[PDB]
RNA sequence: GCUCAGGGAGGACAGAAACCUCCCGUGGAGCAGAAGGGCAAAAGCUCGCUUGAUCUUGAUUUUCAGUACGAAUACAGACCGU
RNA sequence: GUCUACGGCCAUACCACCCUGAACGCGCCCGAUCUCGUCUGAUCUCGGAAGCUAAGCAGGGUCGGGCCUGGUUAGUACUUGGAUGGGAGACCGCCUGGGAAUACCGGGUGCUGUAGGCU
């Protein structure tokens, strides 16, 4: 018999697509993240000028967006059923996070606008448990403590009985 | 022709032969350098003592 | 490997912030401000009217600050309202405002500027703010301590300044941070405020589930039905209540119980006991050893 | 070449190190301080010689060099390969200044780094021989064949210490046996009565 | 010739101490400063406004003028020959009540009350100040015990 | 309103290095410049609004002859900003 | 015995992990119609009261780390004053007063102001 405020949640799901160049380019690559979501994404400014890629300072290469909720567990559903439920054992974090990268963006069930193209996306899940909230106030915050934090091998135990997930290694 | 640059030596002696006189203190310093609202306000106070002398 | 940040050294080094900032409660740069007097005034105590929201309260206080620690006046709790109408709603705009009018009402029944400075009695919501009398006593000025709640219009805060102006207090305020400020438009719209003192945004929220969905109704408005307090109650429910605290703010206290004096935390152990729990800890390894091998 | 010592021997300015400020400084001629069979346990060399010094003055990088050869290639004859450990126990952080001519007179004659010396105090170890009580007459003809490479005087004494430790000869193997001490290669690790008990039942083991 | 200047071999003096750093403690606001009250000044490096000069860092003067943030101070400063007694404005973090004056006043209410009380009587109370006198004739009791010898220990070589 | 330098670990192409996410992080960062001091719900970073970098008497500090300049500190009278 | 709001001194209060928390509180918690703000009601603002001490918080524990505070180190290092003292010097000894700092060994582990509850 287990308390009900030990329950583990899933916080966000960060989805982010890196493209690594800049204009017309990335405004189509908003689309599909939208699209997915149903939510619109926002920007981010490459953080320092390193031309061996092909960047600059503040010149805006990724598109991000991240889910809570109700929403959460159905993109994520339809990137393990990409993934066919079987996640590497090294994907799973030791905060108690996890995530993976599908390949092709069309899979999880967005028709092809055409030119609209080829991108791929980083899911990225960050689990909770009922009073992870606390880290984040303006009133007296603190620490989770110890016994209240989720463990690599309690993420993937939980993954081993939600989705039915077989977790191989390597 | 080079000079010796700086000395502080018979200095001591000469300031301790009329000897070191400290700042001639008295009852009733001047209000120079006091707050000039606080100062007005002191000198309202002092102009208008007479009014209430017959209590006094 | 990798080194280690929380080092012997680092604890050497460390030096810990005031109690207050590590618990996460005061803050010192805006209490510095607020707190402390023009040296040309001299023990005149600076007072601040302290509006603190938790879950399930709203702590209205009245201080001036000493080297001691800062003497509290007057105290107005959310759970005092009860005696006065109010049963259910006690962290709501109108909740706010009766507790920042009783704390209002308390304090002047207290240096007897009561019969003196009535203040807004028929409440609409405007820039009211209170002018003193010549001959009668000066009005009682006193600033808002927010907190480190991000006091953003329509903030609970400003319900309880707004109680306390048309109590009689002579908070100095504008009407930006007041409800029916439009952002866009940048004016200041009264009946919004009034809706919002008389608590019929709550009433709208109650008529919205009650037409939508009563099994929401329930859910939500759960303790309002254990008392029936309904939409057309409301206003009469609030208006009442501020005749009644303006008629009688005297706080009669809750008199002492006599005490059994019994403990229920654990006592802090003694030098002797932690160090016979060594030898007994030290003599049960080498039991277990010899016993073993 | 250079100077003679005479000229750089009393301990008469204030120490300036080789820093950020005094850069442009020449490699000291000691760099291997302690040699013979250092990789040994503290129980096999129980025996320690020291070389004490006397005067307050400044002992040149060059003749602790000078002092270690002599020393070592006396001990390397007398008890062999594998029979001692020699510490020098003054490391040169002290730059002594030439202010060099080669026509200029003495308009601003701040010196350029000649060298490093290393600065010692009265009763200050100079170096440290520790090998077995077999070989005490062999430690004080080593060390006293070492002085002749230094100027001013310079004392002998095989001390009460069990090798280079921090504990008498007389107490090392008692505290040993009663798990005071922990033998720590060349060292040992002195573990009180303060940590946590897991410290403790890991070392009853 | 030295570099002049304002915080010029102020590097330890207007520091702040160890594990004494950052936020500043507002009692030091809220204490209450007349005009009379003996005054020792000592810079803070954390408020950067209203500073003394290291002239007057550790000197003791006395307030004149109490103005919003800050006091006004005369200290008796030396020069070359003469002592000058001279008004700087200071603020009151720079700034603390002298307890010199906290063990006088205390004497006068204590001496006072000493003649308060003992005036009709007849018994006469010594009011004045003595340094510590010659000590009294007393018996040093060897309670059964006969004293201890100390003898000169001999020399050992120690490091 | 946030929190820095650096680190651990994860995540399509992506690697030592592009981007996302969590954890530790007393300042190991930044504050135009030399160096010292100082600073963490800030003095740093990012946003919003602005012109107190405006007009005007005296006092005072620093160098000091206890003079000027330079620079500064506390006030007072205005008009303003937030 | 003990919490809440506002505090004073600002580690005897901090950090690591474990155990226990009656009653009111404080909370996690539940939602997004009005207020208000975001890529996202996570934060912030708002309207709630079905659950729960799991976490925050409290009390306690640890031959704990740190911090505080004694002892030792040691009348040691240094130092005011003195000598037609020693010594080739480098530096020493004495007289006359003052007197530290590590390693190492113990002991302690928040005090309290105003205002308001619970027992």
């Amino acid at each position: 018999k287990e308390n009900p405020m030990r329950e583990l949640r899933i916080r966000k799901l960060c989805l982010n697509i890196c493209v690594g160049e800049s204009g017309d380019r990335l405004t189509r690559a908003a689309k599909v993240l939208e699209q997915l979501t149903g939510q619109t994404p926002v920007f981010s400014k490459a953080r320092y000028t390193v031309r061996s890629f092909g960047i600059r300072r503040n010149e805006k290469i990724a598109v991000h967006c991240t889910v809570r909720g109700a929403k959460a567990e159905e993109i994520l559903e339809k990137g393990l059923k990409v993934r066919e439920y079987e996640l590497r054992k090294n994907n799973f974090s030791d905060t108690g996070n996890f995530g993976f990268g599908i390949q092709e963006h069309i899979d999880l069930g967005i028709k092809y606008d055409p030119s609209i193209g080829i991108y791929g996306l980083d899911f990225y899940v960050v689990l909770g448990r009922p009073g992870f909230s606390i880290a984040d106030k303006k009133r007296r915050t603190g620490c989770i403590g110890a016994k209240h934090r989720i463990s690599k091998e309690e993420a993937m135990r939980w993954f081993q009985q939600k989705y039915d997930g077989i977790i191989l290694p390597g | 022709a080079k000079s010796k640059n700086h000395t502080t030596h018979n200095q001591s002696r000469k300031w301790h032969r009329n000897g070191i006189k400290k700042p001639r203190s008295q009852r009733y310093e001047s209000l120079k350098g006091v707050d000039p609202k606080f100062l007005r306000n002191m000198r309202f106070a002092k102009k208008h003592n007479k009014k209430g002398l017959k209590k006094m | 490997f990798v080194k280690v940040v929380k080092n012997k050294a680092y604890f050497k080094r460390y030096q810990v912030k005031f109690r207050r900032r590590r618990e996460g409660k005061t803050d010192y740069y805006a209490r510095k401000r607020l707190v402390i007097q023009d040296k040309n005034k001299y023990n005149t105590p600076k007072y601040r009217m302290i509006v603190r929201v938790t879950n399930r309260d709203i702590i209205c206080q009245i201080a001036y600050a000493r080297i001691e620690g800062d003497m509290i006046v007057c105290a107005a709790y959310a759970h005092e309202l009860p005696k006065y109408g109010v049963k259910v709603g006690l962290t709501n705009y109108a909740a706010a405002y009766c507790t920042g009018l009783l704390l209002a009402r308390r304090l002047l029944n207290r240096f007897g500027m009561d019969k003196i400075y009535e203040g807004q009695v028929e409440v609409t919501g405007d820039e009211y703010n209170v002018e003193s009398i010549d001959g009668q006593p000066g009005a009682f000025t006193c600033y808002l301590d927010a907190g480190l709640a991000r006091t953003t219009t329509g903030n609970k805060v400003f319900g309880a300044l707004k109680g306390a102006v048309d109590g009689g207090l002579s908070i100095p305020h504008s009407t930006k941070r007041f409800p029916g400020y439009d952002s866009e438009s940048k004016e200041f719209n009264a009946e919004v405020h009034r809706k919002h003192i008389m608590g019929q945004n709550v009433a709208d929220y109650m008529r919205y589930l009650m037409e939508e969905d009563e099994d929401a109704y329930k859910k939500q408005f759960s303790q309002y039905i254990k008392n029936n307090v309904t939409p057309d109650m409301m206003e009469e429910m609030y208006k009442k209540a501020h005749a009644a605290i303006r008629e009688n703010p005297v706080y009669e206290k809750k008199p002492k119980r006599e005490v059994k004096k019994k403990r229920w935390n654990r006592p802090k152990m003694s030098l002797a006991q932690k160090k016979d729990r060594v030898a007994q800890k030290k003599a049960s390894f080498l039991r277990a050893q010899e016993r073993a091998a | 070449g250079r100077r003679p010592a005479r000229c750089y021997r009393y301990c008469k300015n204030k120490p300036y190190p080789k820093s950020r400020f005094c850069r442009g400084v020449p490699d000291a001629k000691i760099r291997i301080f302690d040699l013979g069979r250092k990789k040994a346990k503290v129980d096999e060399f129980p025996l320690c010689g020291h070389m004490v010094s006397d005067e307050y003055e400044q002992l040149s990088s060059e003749a602790l060099e000078a002092a270690r050869i002599c020393a070592n290639k006396y001990m390397v004859k007398s008890c062999g390969k594998d029979g001692f450990h020699i510490r020098v126990r003054l490391h040169p952080f002290h730059v002594i200044r030439i202010n060099k001519m080669l026509q200029t007179g003495m308009r601003g004659a701040f010196g350029k780094p000649q060298g490093t010396v290393a600065r010692v105090h009265i009763g200050q170890v100079i170096m440290s021989i520790r090998t077995k009580l077999q070989n005490k007459e062999h430690v004080v003809e080593a060390l006293r064949r070492a002085k002749f490479k230094f100027p001013g005087r310079q004392k002998i004494h095989i001390s009460k210490k069990w090798g280079f430790t921090k504990f008498n000869a007389d107490e090392f193997e008692d505290m040993v046996a009663e798990k005071r001490l922990i033998p720590d290669g060349c060292g040992v690790k002195y573990i009180p009565n303060r940590g946590p008990l897991d410290k403790w039942r890991a070392l009853h083991s | 010739t030295n570099t002049k200047g304002k915080r010029r071999g102020t590097r330890y003096m207007f520091s702040r101490p160890f594990r004494k750093h950052g936020v500043v403690p507002l009692a030091t606001y809220m204490r209450i400063y007349k005009k009379g009250d003996i005054v020792d000044i000592k810079g803070m490096g954390t408020v950067q406004k209203g500073m003394p000069h290291k002239c007057y860092h550790g000197k003791t003067g006395r307030v004149y003028n109490v103005t919003q943030h800050a006091v006004g101070i005369v200290v008796n400063k030396q020069v070359k020959g003469k002592i000058l007694a001279k008004r700087i404005n200071v603020r009151i973090e720079h700034i603390k009540h002298s307890k010199s004056r906290d063990s006088f006043l205390k004497r006068v209410k204590e001496n006072d009350q000493k003649k308060k009380e003992a005036k009709e009587k007849g018994t006469w109370v010594q009011l004045k100040r003595q340094p510590a006198p010659p000590r009294e004739a007393h018996f040093v009791r060897t309670n059964g015990k006969e004293p201890e010898l100390l003898e000169p220990i001999p020399y050992e070589f120690m490091a």
